[PDB]
């Protein structure tokens, strides 16, 4: 939702590349998915991660980031996600989920891909349940760990 | 990421970077001149703002000045010129003996101040017109009667 | 005819146009000449001793070679406008008896492009041609004023042509044979480039002062010399150079030219300090205001005037009062209690800082407050400063009671906070807080870049508990009481000082008057 | 002058033309061999971008300020033009130089030399050097009881600081100089201090003593309430050692370990201003109640250190009194020759 | 807003457009022009009077002029001279609380 | 082959006219000329800074030039879009409309910031009231360390500094030529308010948006071949998310 | 045509210091046994229309001497460099023409003071330096040529300019006094038809405060509407309206915002009349002018406290009062829900008094009572030369954080008791506010003796005896 | 454009309610 058509050649081409790191030629539909989960994610660390701050990658081997990312770090990391995703299913009349995933850009954080309907409520109406829905999803992941 | 605004003014408009208004600026002009008089002063040590050593090495000069003049053309020199602007290099060292403030208020709120009078003072608020903005900006005048000069006052302004 | 009319044309717009003075111009048998010398300047006899060494050092010295001593071949004049720098400029001109060109700093930048620097090129070839010879540049602050950052002018390209041309030309006396020297004036020099100060273009700068007393009266008795003056020239001339602090030596000058002029002006054969004086404060002020017309509001102002005279005069400390007056003569101003100035006290032999010391001395009396055998200590002596300032309220609040107050008496009331609050909190010498740890309960830690002040984090409640706010209140109320009775003892005085200033000549009351007024009526009975 | 930044006052044909020309000769098609392109500047930021890269012009060295033996020298090597000087002490002239560069130091031997000729001599003389200050420059009316006030306060503070082992020099000690209504005790600023070196508690504490002196010795020869509070700058000095301790360096035993001060300095009115910590109202009547025990402590040391040298106070008050200002010299015999008693030094 | 949950039977962020504009509105009723009963009459110890625009750093559009906005903007006087501005002493957290009380007190009714 | 340029030499603006901006497209298609190569451009946001809602216009002006329609559909918009934009893709970006996007700024940039003191005459923080127009030690123990003199000390005495009080005329002002003698923003508030509000809206006035036609130059080279080009940044936050967009600058390193 | 000193109105001072210069130019003869020089510089300062052009070619006149007259707008030159060249050429001519008098209109335009600023400061100074250099400049002189200027504020030029040698006389041209006024009402009717029934007296007193070219335009409009109704001439009566249509200016009003101004001006003159420390009335109107949107009422100006400054505390009471009382009947005769926006700007000057009150120690907290202020005052001088403007600080370190509360407190008893006590007046007399708001709806404007007149006949009869106590007293 | 986003000049009782319902409202999600 929100794209346009330099959105989607764009999104071809890093698609290709995405295809490409899991070693095949083919444009499957998972590296459409993987492309859009790879623009958010690299977004969110750029404005994180800026002139020196940062304390969010976990690949590079430096002094901050350690370079396979212990086991009692991904236990934690998958049982949050794992919350967070079941809450926002048992909720009736939540978006829908069109990828869970882990470790994506290998920050340490998941990432929960939703598909949602621009015309149940076009752009403009908030109401009160759908509100509260979202605040106990978003508190779903820290109850959970 | 919610501040509930504790110390300052209740309403105040945005300023020259972003709206071309100089109000709170004047404003903040006079907070600092009580920040310096009363609280703090203009060094670190120091009880309040003070005569300083240039300004009672230029008193002591300008009187015997005067005096030199007054004595040579109605008819131990050059030793205190030397050693008097000895003294002047010392100046910012914090650390001198100052014993009293007396002069600072004597110079600054007598001499400055309630020596004199300032006659314009208030006003009615009846005047030919439906304010003191508006007859202000008018177009020939209102203050003159013997034809005397009836002058109103500029409003006070209060920060807090 | 075809083309070098155009050539003519440039050769004519860049042409040097500066006027050369001290060479005889063949024309019809004149040479421009200035007409002053170096005796016509007064006031300035540290610079006329440079100026005259070195036009004896450039004019067959043989003295200052036979010490290896150069002429600084740039000078520079700066100073506030009306110090007297093309004057000296003139006499150096009239005692050169060398080729002297006189320009000024705009006229380089003009029509067309190329021009400033041509101009400039004629001009020291011209004088390099003639050495050794002055220049004289006035206000170069439109030729040497600095290399901004931007600014896409053609003015400013044709500026910063003129501006390195100067600098290469000057840098055209390598052989140091040529012995040309320039000259500058200005009274903008912060605004000059800094690649001109450099030694080797313009080694030496001065500074013109504004004069002082002793120049200011030299300059008097020269400007006063073909004058009728009445009495002892002498006195007058004193008076008038010291009531002149700050002026410069233009207005001096037309100081004494309009003293004449209005000398025939109203048929009268000498000039009287009076009237000179007269013309000094409507040359400061400008048009004398009317007085106050009388009214019932006259006596009042009168009365509230007269109350903080007295209190004034009654007041341990405080140096000697010379007047009070009722009528100021200035527009938005009006009654006024006046104090001996630095020449009274100049005539007196009394130190500068009195005040202070007054605060130590024993036994004696100033206007009508005697101390004895003990002194202030910088308390009671700043403590009282405020029954001064509350003598006016307290005559209302006595004679008429709280209706009858006033916006005429309430901001010097409303300054009196500060004073005691210096006086319990800031001065460290209250007989309360004098038993203590050597704490410092007031103490800010500095400023920032950004301009702001921090505090002690340690003070937590300090102010609250320390209880300053109730012990400046005492302190006021205190002060409240003293003031009302006073004002209840000297009603006499009070009543009778007001009663003399409305009846005098000018509306004034002087000093010796006041102090004997209330020296010689007796107490009331409250 | 023609390696300025881009913008300038040219539309990119003349200026960039001539610094494009100097690149191309300087790294089109090298073959400098041998030579060398020796710029003079002192504004190194304005030089364009293009100007210094790597290979055009990377070595960029400074000189200092001249100082007082590198003047001594240029005067020297200057020193071999005129009629000069024989042979005349002027090592010491530099101590009168000082804040000056070359180029001052090549006007004021001009103008040295100008008026040595107009001295009407053909030589130049040691003094007439001094003679260039020569034309740049151009009953007791203090009551007794406060010359005594000011005499015992810098009496005690000279005399606390005489004995307290570590501590720096006094150069002079003058009550009223010139009858200004001042005082002073001015110390011996030295250089072979190195600020890098950090304080030892004994060191700080002395230094608190010494600021308490003064005050102290008002209210033992006075009494309380004659006190002023013309020691006011001592107490504020001693106040923010005693915050520094505690708030800085950890030395409170209650506190312990943590950071709450931060000295900073200004970008260059003071030189310095503090960061600090909002602190609860526990943590600070805790560090408020070490601050009070170090002051009240220091203030008995100065008081016990100043009883014990009861005579050498009364000669050096008497001192001032007579002669209202002495030098560091003269304290110290008057002090030697009274019984002063130094303080142990136990490291 | 009252309208839409009204019908629904639940709340929406369509009241959260409104409320803004009222309550702009309450506290010029409140404050500027006086119609409360804060103080026993509705005379208050302190107001904000409008600026002109002429301070804004300003654009033009090619518009109509709003129908109840800014049509209500013609009854206000704003202040144009800068020394003759009037601004009183801020209240004081214990005064506000009570002015802010009359506030609610008239969007509630 | 290699070329290098820095982007600092093509920002030059007079007049509001950006002459540089088209030596740069004229530079390209001459890099479009000598494939095949490599076109480095260094500090991109000299000249790809963001081209700049405002409710303090309706609160102390009044000026509500606007239907009441379009300002109430802004409102639903932007809480929905605060809400419920929280990390969608292309829905939800470097937008400094979202909090959280600030909120998380903060809490990896930023050191730990602390509550309100509990002093008097401070803000809330240990602190003053900051100016309405913008213009290794221990111990402080540690930290007390004829043409030139005469005229840059004389220049540096001039000079308008902001942070200087103001000084106070004796309301019986010097005496007419004294008064010259003084800079009027030394002893004037109207005077130091007026210069200061005039140097900050003139610093301002310099915008002059430049960022279409870089844009479109931007977009001019893929119709070419052949040759690459690299843009090297410091602070790639601050560009403006119209060059981020798929198909301008998107691949990052 | 040439003009004389007997052509100008007033500025007998400015007559007199210019014929000083005439004296010293045509016949220097006194100045010979004076022992002085004469004047090269005379600065005419004062607000525009009084004639500054036409007083300097009166004085070229009466000397005889040429005058080349030139604005210093034609000195405004965007191009390099050209205007030194029309300064050089300028007084190159003058020093040919010799002896002259210079006159340069428009100087405050041109000779601010030099400055950084914008890159119109390199070349706007650049001319100004060569003025600089011509009046006193080298050559030690031309001739010692006069030369004058016209500027409105001597203070905006630089020191450079007005130094004396370069501007050694300072004159001043007010706006008309009664005397100038007085014969300039004659002098503009002598080329002008009117009748005989004429007091210039009365039109001297009656239109203070107009500049001369007001009067022109005053004369003009009384001749131009004679033309309209037929006569040649004028009588009083409508020139009358024609200077009192030049000071209020000449809109619809309904009739339903017409009773709202009756109604608020009519409860205004009641409170004023009433009140016996509250000066008496002049004339209220109904009719809006061009800048205020609504009625006047006007009180009679007390020359006491004007001049003093002595305003008691019972005079502060009573303006508070008087500023309420509008809006007291207001919603007295139009029911609660209809009070208007039209007090808006009398609200907040009630708050201007109430807080004056406690600003000036006047409260009755016995802690602010007759000792303290609200917090420390700091003056800064307007935009003229005796003006200053005041200032409070109120921080902690002066107000204790619940006097804070107090001084609200106090402040609100003051506004809302005094609308109260204010609403109970009017209350009393109902029948003279509606006596007088019919009155003034029938005739549109009223002055102040019908006022006193029918609060006489209809007031209430203890305020009628409260104001008779306080007659005579001349200040209360 | 400390670091701070909302503002809000309601008195400190009002403070309370509001964030006293905040918290509540947390507390049940
Ligand atoms: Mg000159």
């Amino acid at each position: 939702a929100g794209f346009t058509g330099a959105d989607v050649m764009g999104l071809m081409a890093r698609a290709a590349r995405m295809a490409a790191r899991q070693g095949r030629h083919a444009i499957t539909e998972d590296d459409i998915y993987a492309a859009m989960e790879n623009k958010t994610m690299e977004a969110t660390l750029e404005a994180s991660t800026a002139g020196d701050g940062g304390g969010l990658v976990g690949g590079e081997g430096v002094e901050g980031s350690p370079d396979p990312i212990p086991p009692q770090l991904r236990r934690a990391v998958s049982v949050y996600e794992a919350g967070k995703a079941l809450l926002a299913y048992i909720t009736p009349d939540y978006e829908e989920i069109a990828r869970v995933s882990v470790c994506p850009l290998n920050v340490l954080t998941g990432f929960t891909l939703f598909v949602e309907d621009e015309d149940k409520n076009v752009n403009a109406i908030l109401t009160r349940s759908e509100l509260e829905g979202r605040m106990v999803v978003h508190l779903a992941g820290r109850c959970a760990e | 990421l919610l501040s509930f605004a504790d110390g300052n003014i209740l309403d105040e408009p945005p300023s020259p970077p972003f709206s071309s208004l100089l109000i709170p600026a004047k404003r903040f002009e006079n907070y600092k001149r009580f920040f310096r008089d009363t609280l703090t002063g203009d060094k670190m040590g120091q009880r309040k703002s003070q005569i300083t050593l240039l300004e009672k090495l230029q008193y002591h000069m300008q009187l015997r000045s005067i005096k030199q003049l007054n004595a040579t053309f109605s008819s131990n020199a050059a030793l205190t010129s030397q050693k008097l602007d000895t003294l002047m290099s010392l100046s910012t060292n914090n650390l001198l003996q100052n014993p009293t403030n007396i002069n600072w208020y004597y110079q600054n709120r007598i001499l400055k101040r309630h020596g004199q009078y300032l006659t314009n003072q208030w006003w009615n608020g009846q005047l030919s017109e439906h304010n003191a903005e508006t007859v202000f900006l008018s177009d020939i005048d209102w203050r003159s009667s013997l034809d005397v000069l009836l002058d109103f006052p500029d409003t006070d302004q209060y920060y807090n | 005819s075809k083309q070098e009319k155009k050539e003519s044309q440039w050769e004519r717009l860049t042409s040097s146009r500066a006027r050369e003075f001290m060479t005889k111009d063949e024309k019809t048998g004149k040479m421009r000449d200035t007409g002053v010398r170096f005796e016509d300047i007064a006031g300035m006899e540290f610079l006329v001793t440079e100026m005259r060494e070195i036009v004896r050092m450039l004019k067959g010295d043989e003295a200052y070679k036979r010490v290896g001593a150069k002429c600084p071949k740039g000078i520079i004049f700066q100073g506030p406008p009306g110090t007297g720098k093309t004057y000296l400029a003139r006499a150096i001109a009239g005692e050169a008896e060398v080729p002297f060109f006189s320009s000024v700093g705009s006229e380089f930048v003009e029509m067309f492009a190329g021009v400033a620097a041509a101009r400039v090129n004629s001009l020291f070839y011209n004088a390099r041609k003639k050495a050794p010879a002055i220049i004289f540049i006035d206000e170069i602050d439109a030729i040497g004023r600095a290399r901004s950052t931007l600014g896409g002018d053609p003015g400013s390209m044709e500026r910063e042509s003129a501006l390195l041309a100067m600098l290469v030309q000057m840098d055209g006396i390598a052989n140091k044979t040529e012995q040309v020297l320039t000259i500058g004036a200005t009274n903008l020099a912060q605004e000059l480039d800094a690649a001109l100060l450099r030694p080797g273009r313009f080694e030496v700068v001065y500074e013109v002062p504004q004069p002082g007393p002793s120049a200011r009266m030299a300059i008097l008795r020269y400007h006063a010399k073909g004058k009728p003056l009445e009495g002892d020239g002498q006195r007058l001339l004193l008076k008038t150079a010291e009531a002149t602090q700050g002026w410069s030596a233009a207005a001096l000058a037309n100081l004494m030219n309009e003293a004449a002029i209005l000398t025939v002006r109203r048929n009268v054969p000498a000039i009287s300090l009076p009237m000179v004086l007269e013309l000094v404060e409507g040359l400061n002020w400008g048009e004398q205001a009317p007085r106050i017309p009388d009214s019932e509001a006259k006596d009042r102002l009168a009365l509230i005037t007269a109350a903080k005279a007295v209190a004034f005069a009654l007041t341990p400390g405080l140096e000697p009062i010379k007047s009070v007056t009722m009528w100021s003569g200035r527009r938005g101003l009006g009654p006024s209690v006046d104090f001996i100035a630095m020449e009274d006290k100049a005539a007196m032999d009394m130190h500068p800082e009195e005040t202070e010391l007054m605060g130590w001395r024993t036994n004696f009396k100033t206007n009508a407050a005697v101390v004895g055998d003990e002194p202030l200590g910088e308390f009671a002596h700043v403590a009282g400063l405020l029954v001064p300032l509350y003598a006016g309220r307290a005559a209302e609040v006595a004679l008429f009671g709280k209706d009858g107050a006033s916006l005429a008496t309430a901001q010097p009331l409303a300054d009196c906070f500060e004073i005691a609050y210096y006086c319990v909190r800031n001065s460290q010498v209250h007989p309360r807080f004098k038993s203590l740890p050597p704490l410092h309960t007031t103490m800010w830690l500095g400023r920032d870049d950004a301009g702001r002040w921090r505090r002690d984090p340690l003070a937590i409640g300090f102010d609250e508990e320390l209880g300053y706010h109730k012990l400046t209140l005492t302190l006021l109320k205190a002060s409240w009481r003293r003031a009302l009775r006073l004002v209840a003892q000297r009603r006499s005085a009070i009543t009778k000082v007001a009663a003399e200033m409305l009846a005098a000549p000018e509306e004034k009351i002087t000093g010796a008057r006041l102090v004997e007024i209330i020296e010689s009526t007796p107490l009331d009975d409250l | 002058a023609m390696g300025a930044a881009r913008g300038a006052q040219a539309s990119g044909d003349e200026s960039a033309s001539i610094i494009n020309e100097l690149l191309v000769q300087m790294d089109g098609f090298e073959d400098n061999r041998g030579i060398v392109v020796l710029g003079a500047t002192n504004r190194p930021g304005a030089i364009d971008s293009a100007l210094i890269r790597p290979g055009r012009f990377d070595r960029i060295i400074y000189m200092p300020l001249p100082d007082a033996l590198g003047r001594a020298k240029i005067m020297q090597v200057h020193a071999r033009n005129k009629a000069v000087d024989p042979n005349i002490n002027w090592y010491e002239v530099a101590r009168a130089m000082a804040g000056f560069t070359g180029a001052d130091v090549m006007g004021l031997m001009a103008r040295a030399a100008r008026m040595a000729a107009r001295q009407g001599r053909h030589a130049i003389t040691e003094d007439d050097i001094y003679a260039a200050m020569e034309n740049k420059t151009m009953p007791d009316p203090i009551p007794p009881q406060l010359r005594r006030a000011v005499s015992v306060y810098e009496a005690g503070k000279a005399l606390l600081a005489y004995i307290t082992p570590d501590y720096e020099e006094i150069a002079r000690v003058s009550v009223c100089p010139l009858n200004v209504l001042t005082g002073f005790t001015l110390f011996v600023e030295d250089e072979d201090k190195n600020v890098n070196a950090i304080l030892t508690r004994s060191e700080l504490e002395g230094r608190m003593v010494v600021h308490l002196a003064g005050r102290c010795a008002e209210k033992l020869v006075m009494g309380e309430g004659q006190m002023t509070g013309m020691g006011s700058p001592d107490l504020f000095h001693a106040n923010l050692i005693a915050r520094e301790m505690i708030m800085s360096m950890g030395m409170g035993r209650r506190t312990g370990p943590i950071d709450l001060l931060r000295v900073a300095a200004t970008s260059e009115g003071d030189p310095f201003y503090y960061h600090t910590t909002d602190m609860s109202t526990e943590q600070a009547r805790v560090a408020l109640a070490e601050v009070v025990e170090l002051l009240d402590a220091a203030e008995a040391k100065a008081m016990y250190g100043l009883a014990i040298n009861w005579r050498a106070l009364q000669a050096l008050t008497q001192a001032l009194l007579d002669r209202g200002t002495i030098t560091g010299k003269e304290v110290a015999h008057i002090l030697e020759s009274n019984g002063v008693i130094h303080f142990p030094d136990p490291y | 807003g009252f309208a839409v949950r009204t019908a629904l039977g639940e709340e929406t962020n369509f009241t959260a457009a409104d409320i803004k504009r009222a309550t702009r509105m309450a506290k010029k009723y409140v404050f500027y022009y006086g119609f409360s009963e804060a103080g026993g009459a509705g005379i208050t110890t302190w107001a904000n009077q409008p600026y002109s625009g002429d301070f804004v750093i300003g654009q033009q559009r090619a518009r109509k002029v709003v129908s109840t906005d800014a049509m209500d903007a013609f009854a206000d006087w704003p202040t144009v001279s800068e020394d003759f501005r009037f601004d009183a002493p801020s209240p004081s957290d214990v005064t506000w609380h009570r002015y802010t009380d009359e506030v609610r007190r008239v969007l509630k009714g | 082959k290699i070329i290098t340029d820095n982007a600092q030499r093509y920002a030059l603006v007079n007049r509001g006219f950006a002459i540089g901006i088209k030596l740069l497209r004229e530079v390209f298609d001459a890099i479009a000329l000598n494939t095949p190569c490599i076109f480095l451009l260094e500090d991109i946001h000299a000249i790809g800074e963001r081209r700049p809602n405002g409710s303090f216009k309706e609160d102390f002006f009044g000026s509500q030039r606007d239907e009441v329609h379009e300002k109430n559909q802004v409102v639903y918009q932007l809480t929905r879009h605060a809400i419920t934009h929280y990390k969608k893709p292309f829905k939800g970006d470097y937008s400094l409309a979202i909090p959280t996007n600030l909120y998380v700024t903060d809490l990896f940039l930023k050191l730990p910031t602390q509550s309100i003191s509990n002093l008097t005459n401070v803000e809330n923080h240990n602190l003053s009231i900051k100016n309405k127009i913008q213009h290794n030690k221990n111990s402080y123990l540690q930290l007390t360390q004829t043409s030139p003199f005469s005229v840059l000390l004389l220049k540096e005495e001039k000079r308008l500094k902001p942070n200087k009080i103001v000084e106070e005329l004796p309301w019986t002002s010097l005496p007419g030529e004294q008064l010259a003698t003084k800079p009027r923003t030394s002893y004037s508030v109207r005077a130091k308010v007026a210069m200061l509000a005039e140097l900050s809206l003139s610093n301002l006035s310099a915008k002059l948006d430049m960022i279409t036609d870089l844009l479109v130059i931007i977009d001019s080279v893929r119709s070419n071949k052949g040759f690459v080009v690299f843009a090297t940044t410091d602070i790639p936050h601050v560009l403006d998310p119209a060059l981020r967009r798929p198909g301008r600058l998107d691949e990052t390193i | 045509e040439i003009i004389f000193f007997d052509d100008i109105a007033g500025n007998k001072q400015a007559k007199v210091e210019l014929m000083e210069v005439v004296d010293f130019f045509r016949t220097p003869e006194k100045f010979k046994a004076s022992g002085a020089r004469a004047p090269k510089g005379v600065l005419l300062v004062g607000p525009p229309g009084n004639g500054k052009t036409l007083m300097a070619r009166a004085v070229a006149g009466e000397s005889g001497v040429a005058f080349i007259s030139s604005s210093a707008a034609e000195f405004i030159e965007m191009y390099m460099g050209l205007g030194a060249a029309r300064v050089r050429d300028l007084f190159n001519t003058a020093r040919s023409v010799a002896p002259c008098i210079i006159f340069i209109d428009e100087l405050d335009a041109v000779g601010r003071q030099r400055q950084g600023g914008g890159r119109s400061n390199d070349e706007r100074d650049n001319t100004v330096n060569q003025l600089l250099t011509e009046m006193d400049g080298f050559e030690a002189e031309q001739q010692g040529i006069v030369v004058m200027g016209a500027t409105n504020r001597k203070d905006v030029l630089d020191a450079a300019l007005t130094r004396p040698g370069r501007f050694d006389r300072s004159i001043e041209v007010r706006r008309p006094d009664f005397q100038g006024r007085l014969e300039a009402v004659k002098v503009h009717l002598r080329d002008k038809p009117v009748a005989a029934e004429i007091d210039y007296v009365s039109l001297a007193s009656l239109m203070g405060g107009m500049s001369g070219a007001q009067i022109a335009g005053v004369a003009n409009t009384a001749c131009f509407l004679a033309s309209r109704d037929g006569r040649s001439e004028v009588n009083q009566t409508d020139l009358t309206l024609a200077v009192e249509q030049a000071k209020y200016g000449r809109r619809f009003v309904g009739a339903g915002r017409k009773k709202r101004f009756a109604v608020m001006e009519a409860s205004i003159a009641l409170a004023a009349t009433l009140l016996p420390a509250i000066e008496p009335v002049e004339y209220a109107t109904i009719i809006p002018s061009t800048r205020s949107p609504l009625g006047r009422t006007v009180l009679k100006p007390h020359v006491g406290r004007y001049t003093t400054g002595v305003w008691t505390y019972r005079y502060l009471r009573e303006q508070l009062l008087v500023a309420l009382a509008g809006r007291a009947g207001e919603e007295l005769v139009l029911g609660r829900d209809e009070l208007s926006s039209l007090n808006q700007h009398r609200l907040q000057m009630a708050r201007q008094v109430a807080w004056k009150i406690m600003n000036s120690g006047m409260s009755s907290h016995p802690d602010y009572q007759h000792l303290r202020g609200l917090g420390s005052n700091y003056f800064d001088g307007s935009s003229e030369p005796g003006r200053f403007q005041q200032t409070t600080v109120v921080m902690d370190a002066n107000q204790t954080r619940s006097e804070a509360v107090d001084a609200d407190m106090e402040v609100e008893g003051l506004l809302n008791g005094g609308y109260k006590q204010v609403f109970e007046l009017l209350v009393r007399n109902r029948a003279a506010l509606d006596a007088l708001t019919e009155l003034l709806l029938e005739r549109e404007k009223i002055s102040g003796e019908e006022v006193v007149q029918v609060v006489e006949e209809l007031g209430h009869p203890e305020d009628l005896a409260r104001r008779a106590q306080w007659a005579g007293y001349e200040l209360l």
